[PDB]
């Protein structure tokens, strides 16, 4: 008869709850207090317009149903125990395919202090969109974001805070950086009010400034470029008696800036306008056909 | 209190509630009005000849049996007590793959009114098949839908309807795609008719 | 530490018109900034919070604009009542106040 | 709802103050309590933060090692603690309440402390 | 009708919790296959595929009823509430049952308690290919298979006289390899939780050099 | 209050139902009649010898246990119902992975006759192995199969018969073509035993 | 180009229950894996996975066995595709350190 109390406490806890009906329906607004630990930044994928992370998501709130008295001041229960609670039901805006990881049981976290308060953490990855605008390859900086909000619950009846101080709240952790290709600058909170066709909602917004490194792209499509026109400047040293010679040098220093260019092309996405790269590959394309051109004048 | 007496109401609301019987199931259709709020056109694929589109997708009808008196304002409820009430069987003829978001919980939405209307949404990301004619391509136009039909309710059990008839399709003007550019969208009613009965066509 | 730059420090007018209080944050300060009201020998009270959202039991002729950095105070058919000291306060970190804005007639 | 502070009084330089403030209407347990100082004619200044749930407290650099914030949930009360007192501490000191979007929405009547 | 007293007397007091003879002797278990097909057999991830009518049998005392009617053939509604063995296969890395448009199960019981449960799996195994002389080679690589939880004084499996049959051979998709024949091993292994029997069966295959002649030769 | 009838019918017709016994376990046959409408035919991958067809797939029974009397001849019941009552197993012999489509609720459909007939449809995308021999491509013709049967169920239990005339059972819709690289000239279907 | 590797492997723990001890037969009771949804299981998980699955052939494979002291074994059959950062600056003549978190 040591763990019946134990089992008392948690059978007069579950006797006469309603799991359908938000604490203070029709009294108060219910506040949530959210913080987000991410524990891996992953990578960036550029064709697609999308990045993946994964989060420590963590939210409070306070329920007066759910007082107890007992030996104990904080019950550290289950994962089963939260599906018999009520549970907000907060959703990410620009998620694309998230999943809630259930290995080897399922990832959550209830722990109730004796006067209400509920902490709820979950282990999740996010894929969320981001939109990139494109002008400035490869020398671009972005602010990739993360919105989420509750579903169903209007502004009158679930509200969300930050439970820290909003420059303290989004924390990232040191090792976890999986980019291969930007470099993770810092984040940027934000709070607002969205309007659509069921009513107004509240929404968080995170912001995580990314900078491309050149380092790659340089040696890659650069550097072989610049290296082709200065070996097509070196025709303009020999002598005009071997027309054959410079007949091939042109034709194929022409050939190499075609076959860069196509094999350059395939790094970025389909865009529709014009990067950095394309006025790069073009000026250096017009000085090696102008270079053509004045062999065949002189 | 004020807790309690709504959990009584919400109980009896729910108790004797035949799930197997559609509202009025032996008198006239039930109208089912159809909203859409598109949130992204993925990605156009010509090689897969699909299209991917996330949409919050919304029914709204009225079952006289969810009506209540008592309290004067709309109750939102949990989003699982959606396995217990009637909701319509739609379905997209042409789509591959679909599926319903799932984080943090399954993304649906039950609104009760005191007159009977229930709200029912979801958001739903599906990837619809549509066959296009490359024979311009690439200076070319393509035309492709998405088709919304009710499986098994014939049209004599369920009428189907955009909400506004105008209005009911939002946010096709923000959407932006890498590669083309929506010039027109348009709404048609339509019923369908196959070897087991007519059925209703949005 | 995130410093905000109020201006200007004083302000004569009559009753009626429209007159705007500016603040100025030197880092980013993304709508975390609430506009305080104190009259004379009293406690500061809250008129504005987030960056535009009116405190319920304040008149509707307070207005507030927000941004990143810029923020404004717009008081429309002002009347004799409404002079006192005006403080804008950033809470995105720990919270830092501005200097103050004296309004007389 | 309503922030009852202690009373105005005198202190001789070098010695030790501990000013008092009493919640009523809700639990300190919820929310945040700040401490603001402010001199006659001048700008408000942030003394420290402290959050009655876990026990945790931040000061800012000025006030670092000079000012402790505690609490005590069993009387309702919030205290905040000045030691080596110098010349340029006669101000007006208050306590103050978060809420509705970190805003500071409720204060108290302030005490005045001066310095002989 | 009178099956409907058969099955719910059969079911009364029942524990599906425990094997038959929990602590007399182990049960005997008989497997059979039909293989449909042999897939794909790509070397870069050392694997193949193969698809099989995995079919068990073994005795139950607890199902023996007295009736005129021999056997009961069932649907596999009742699967569940009797007791199965979990067999499952060593050296898959991806396997999955069938279950369009009913789940692909039977189920049938005997006069004196013989159950027999037959299942369609669809299983991606994997063999090391050891690739020397490429393209003229020839391998013989397994499908294993044994108990889980069930160690050898316990579970018991061993082949029938007509164990492994294979189709037709012409409908398969072994584009650069060619069926020969197969053979059927049983052993014992050592394990961190006892020992266990292992049934094997090894399919032997020869690379019939007919693509690699006109693609590079 | 007009739901309470049929409510009352609905449990006179589940009280004592053995969803585990097919019907007419001990003096006919079980004779089912099948059905299939085509509403596009997928694309053939040719690298992997299958092929795609997304189908309507209608099955038609007798079950005398279903009998009613009530104001309705025709009950239009859930998808919900059919899990309740007895149903054919039905498997495709040359399927790969097939799907069954969950969207927005499951895409079932169950008709009750006063009678006792019980119509059954599914929508279901069916993806079947067609062994190809390409020793005259790119010239080549083909005829893939689609062979379906009852598991579980012998010869002197469940038979399975076409609804309509044979030509016109498997009816191909007109834009039912997502076809780029082939053209489907016809149907043919049969009938037979296999000796398992 | 994914940077990450995949493992499978037999995941066991042991620990003691004295809730579940027995003393009236002498042998060690294997129990039909469908009961782990009735006992207590420790909540361990996997820090950098990205995608962890239970094999379902022919059943759910995992393993409860009780012993008569109390002492209970709980097995699992888990494949992993884990992901670790790999430093390419020597490749292809480089040596990669990469590890498997197990936390609870
Ligand atoms: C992390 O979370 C993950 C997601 O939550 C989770 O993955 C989930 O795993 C669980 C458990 O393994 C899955 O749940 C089981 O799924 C089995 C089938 O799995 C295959 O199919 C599912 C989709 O399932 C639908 O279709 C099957 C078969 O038709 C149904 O059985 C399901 O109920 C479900 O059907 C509904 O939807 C249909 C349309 O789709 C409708 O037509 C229908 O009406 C229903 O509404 C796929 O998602 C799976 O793919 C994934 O999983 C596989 C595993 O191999 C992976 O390999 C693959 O990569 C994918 O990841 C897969 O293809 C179900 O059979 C099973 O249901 C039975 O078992 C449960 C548990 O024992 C019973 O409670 C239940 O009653 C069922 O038993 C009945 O049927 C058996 C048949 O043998 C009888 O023997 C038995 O007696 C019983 O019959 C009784 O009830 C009958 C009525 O139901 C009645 O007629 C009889 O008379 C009798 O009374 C179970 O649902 C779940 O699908 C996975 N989800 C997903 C999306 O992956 C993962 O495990 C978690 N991980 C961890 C570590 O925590
Ligand atoms: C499959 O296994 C069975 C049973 O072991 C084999 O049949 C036996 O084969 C051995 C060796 O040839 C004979 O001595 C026995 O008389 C056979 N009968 C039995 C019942 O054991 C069968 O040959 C095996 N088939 C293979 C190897 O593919
Ligand atoms: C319930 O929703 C309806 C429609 O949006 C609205 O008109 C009504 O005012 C809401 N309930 C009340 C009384 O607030
Ligand atoms: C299919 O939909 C039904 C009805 O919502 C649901 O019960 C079932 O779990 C769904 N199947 C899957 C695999 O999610
Ligand atoms: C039960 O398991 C223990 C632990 O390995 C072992 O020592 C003991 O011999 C086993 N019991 C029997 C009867 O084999």
């Amino acid at each position: 008869d040591n763990t019946t109390v134990f089992t008392r406490i948690l059978d007069r806890l579950l006797d006469g709850y309603d799991n359908r009906l938000r604490p203070g329906l029709g009294e108060r607004v219910t506040e949530v207090k959210t913080d987000i630990f991410v524990t891996s930044f992953g990578p960036v994928s550029d064709h697609d317009m999308e990045y993946t992370i994964d989060v420590f998501f963590r939210q409070s709130w306070k329920d007066e149903r759910l007082k107890f008295k007992g030996p104990m001041t904080v019950l550290r229960l289950n994962n089963l125990m939260a599906s018999k609670i009520w549970t907000p039901d907060t959703f990410f805006h620009n998620g694309k395919k998230s999943v809630a990881h259930n290995m080897t049981m399922p990832n959550k976290l209830l722990r109730i202090t004796e006067d209400g308060t509920l902490l709820y953490t979950m282990r999740l990855t996010v894929r969320a969109e981001c939109p990139m605008h494109l002008e400035d390859f490869p020398m671009d900086a972005h602010a990739c974001p993360l919105k989420f909000g509750s579903y169903a619950y209007t502004r009158a009846e679930v509200v969300y805070e930050w439970t820290r101080e909003p420059a303290r709240s989004v924390v990232v952790a040191e090792d976890g950086s999986r980019l291969n290709q930007y470099d993770l600058l810092g984040q940027t909170v934000d709070s607002g009010i969205v309007q659509s066709s069921t009513g107004e909602y509240v929404v968080m917004t995170t912001h995580f400034h990314l900078k491309r490194k050149i380092g790659y792209f340089v040696i890659q499509t650069y550097l072989p470029c610049i290296m082709t026109v200065i070996l097509s400047q070196v025709s303009f040293w020999l002598n005009r008696e071997s027309v054959p010679a410079r007949t091939v040098f042109g034709v194929t220093t022409v050939l190499t800036m075609t076959t860069l260019s196509i094999s350059a092309r395939n790094s970025l996405p389909k865009v529709a306008y014009a990067t950095a790269m394309d006025w790069f590959i073009a000026v250096c394309y017009a000085f090696v056909f102008s270079a053509l051109i004045e062999f065949a004048t002189v | 209190s004020n807790m309690s007496l709504v959990k009584e109401t919400v109980d009896r609301l729910l108790k004797g509630y035949d799930i197997r019987l559609r509202p009025d199931f032996g008198g006239p259709p039930v109208a089912v009005g159809m909203n859409i709020d598109i949130a992204s056109i993925d990605m156009v694929s010509e090689v897969n000849m699909d299209y991917t589109l996330t949409m919050y997708f919304q029914q709204a009808w009225r079952d006289k049996r969810l009506s209540y008196n008592v309290i004067p304002l709309n109750l939102t409820l949990d989003n699982r007590v959606a396995d217990q009430l009637w909701v319509p069987d739609t379905y997209f003829l042409n789509d591959k793959k679909s599926f319903v978001h799932g984080v943090t919980v399954k993304n649906r939405m039950i609104r009760l009114h005191p007159d009977g209307t229930v709200l029912y949404g979801l958001r739903i990301t599906t990837t619809a098949a549509c066959m296009m004619d490359l024979r311009r391509y690439p200076l070319d136009e393509q035309n492709c839908t998405l088709e919304i039909e009710s499986y098994g309710y014939t049209t004599d059990d369920i009428e189907f309807y955009w909400r506004g008839d105008d209005n009911a399709v939002t946010g096709v003007t923000k959407i932006e795609l890498p590669q083309f550019s929506i010039v027109d969208y348009k709404l048609i009613t339509k019923k369908v008719v196959f070897s087991t009965g007519s059925y209703p066509r949005l | 530490n995130i410093v905000m730059t109020q201006s200007p420090k004083s302000m004569s007018m009559s009753v009626g018109e429209r007159v705007t209080l500016s603040c100025k944050a030197s880092e980013y300060v993304g709508t975390y900034v609430s506009w305080y009201q104190q009259k004379p020998e009293q406690s500061p009270k809250l008129l504005i919070y987030g960056a535009s959202n009116r405190y319920t039991g304040v008149p509707d002729r307070f207005t507030g604009s927000g941004s990143a950095t810029d923020f404004t105070l717009t008081i429309g058919s002002v009347q004799a009542e409404d002079l006192a000291d005006y403080h804008c306060g950033q809470s995105y970190s720990y919270p830092t106040f501005g200097a103050g804005t004296k309004l007389e007639l | 709802v309503q922030l009852q502070q202690s009373g105005a009084e005198l202190v001789k330089p070098g010695a030790s103050v501990k000013l008092s403030c009493t919640a009523s209407g809700f639990n300190i347990k919820d929310t945040y309590m700040y401490w603001v100082k402010q001199r006659p004619e001048q700008g408000l200044e942030w003394i420290g933060r402290i959050d009655p749930a876990n026990g945790d407290t931040k000061y800012d650099p000025k006030f670092q090692g000079k000012a402790t914030i505690t609490t005590d949930t069993f009387s309702n009360t919030a205290y905040l603690q000045l030691s080596s007192l110098t010349s340029e501490d006669t101000a007006v000191y208050y306590c103050a309440r978060k809420g509705l979007r970190w805003a500071m929405d409720y204060w108290g009547q302030g005490t005045s402390v001066t310095v002989s | 009708g009178d099956v409907t007293v058969i099955l719910n007397n059969l079911l009364e007091g029942y524990d599906n919790k425990l094997r038959p003879d929990i602590g007399v002797k182990p049960t005997l278990i008989h497997t059979d296959m039909y293989v449909n097909s042999i897939g794909p057999v790509n070397a870069i991830n050392m694997e193949y595929t193969i698809d099989i009518f995995f079919a068990q049998t073994w005795y139950d005392r607890r199902l023996k009823f007295n009736s005129t009617i021999k056997v009961l053939r069932l649907n596999s509604n009742m699967v569940g509430k009797i007791w199965i063995p979990d067999t499952f296969f060593r050296n898959s890395k991806k396997a999955d049952a069938h279950w369009i448009t009913t789940p692909n199960r039977m189920l049938r019981i005997w006069n004196d308690g013989r159950v027999l449960y037959t299942l369609r799996l669809t299983i991606d195994a994997e063999c090391q290919l050891q690739l020397h002389n490429f393209p003229m080679d020839e391998h013989s690589c397994p499908l294993e298979f044994s108990s889980y939880g069930y160690p050898r004084e316990e579970i018991v499996y061993q082949w029938k006289r007509s164990s492994v049959e294979v189709g037709d051979t012409r409908s398969w998709r072994l584009y650069q390899f060619s069926f020969v024949g197969l053979r059927n091993t049983t052993e014992v292994v050592k394990t961190t939780s006892g020992d266990y029997v292992v049934m094997s069966v090894y399919f032997d295959l020869s690379r019939r050099m007919g693509y690699f002649t006109i693609q590079t030769y």
